[PDB]
């Protein structure tokens, strides 16, 4: 999952 | 959620296993700059501007002076009350057994200034370093972090870029590499770290009470976690200045700045  | 701090001071006086996640509002209380707020710009942009993968592809000096003048502007700044009441309560309670972690959206250390000894930095630091061709991290604190960015920074509008030639920027002192520094932060887009996912999961599926403090919850996997711990049936207390979109699926919400209402809940 990645930085939002 | 409910706002009766007795009814938490309940659940606190037995469990052993304290997750505790901070967002910016922690910072900000120290009057960290963020840059993430409506109105709040570096000359003429915001974090959601500057850190980006794109802005370090298209002109890493410029990033390179965002982040220098960050570094700079954290000698002038100090843990506040929130920091030093998590602190205190990590060393008191470790002398019972009992266990507090801190797992901070925050890049700017000041929980490990506070004292802080069980910190995961989900989103990584100011003061590391990445280097862009051999991956290696590493600590660094030096004012300022290379010669060219002496004196930079100055966040004013109308202040010139630097244009520092990429071989002047921080490089890679690994024997043999050289390579282009970028700071160890997690960007707008991209992926944290696994290993530290996988700390991060390891301290939610074993804790008994969590902790929301100072944070949006709009900055994803992050506002994720504290919903999963109460899966389990674990307690979630959110501590931030106005309720957010993930404020209905805790326990309680205590309303205040968190310099204010968390010395009393950590006592
Ligand atoms: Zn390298």
């Amino acid at each position: 999952f990645s930085k939002q | 959620p409910s706002s009766s701090m007795a009814d938490f001071r309940k659940f606190f006086a037995k469990a052993k296993h304290i997750v505790i996640i901070s967002g910016a509002g922690v910072s900000a209380e120290s009057g960290v700059p963020t840059f993430r707020g409506a109105g709040g710009y570096w000359r003429k942009w915001q974090a959601q501007d500057l850190a980006t993968p794109l802005a370090f592809a298209h002109n890493p000096s410029r990033v390179w002076e965002f982040y220098h003048y960050r570094r700079e502007v954290m000698g002038s700044k100090e843990p506040n009350a929130g920091h030093r009441a998590i602190a205190e309560c990590e060393t008191r309670l470790g002398k019972q057994g009992r266990r507090v972690v801190v797992i901070t959206q925050n890049i700017d250390e000041l929980h490990r200034k506070a004292g802080t000894k069980n910190l995961l930095e989900i989103h990584g630091s100011l003061f590391k370093t990445r280097c862009t061709s051999c991956g290696v991290v590493a600590e660094n604190y030096k004012s300022p972090i290379c010669p060219a960015l002496s004196g930079k920074g100055a966040p004013e509008p109308g202040t010139q870029d630097a244009s520092i030639p990429v071989e002047k920027l921080p490089r890679c002192e690994e024997a043999g590499c050289g390579g282009l520094l970028r700071p160890h932060v997690v960007w707008f887009g991209e992926n944290l770290d696994p290993a530290i996912l996988e700390e991060v999961d390891r301290e939610l599926a074993h804790c008994d009470l969590c902790l929301v403090v100072g944070t949006s919850s709009v900055v994803y996997p992050a506002a994720m976690f504290a919903p999963q711990v109460a899966a389990r049936g674990v307690p979630v207390a959110e501590f931030n200045t106005e309720t957010t979109p993930a404020t209905n699926r805790f326990r309680f919400h205590f309303q205040g700045p968190c310099g204010t209402t968390l010395p009393e809940a950590l006592a």
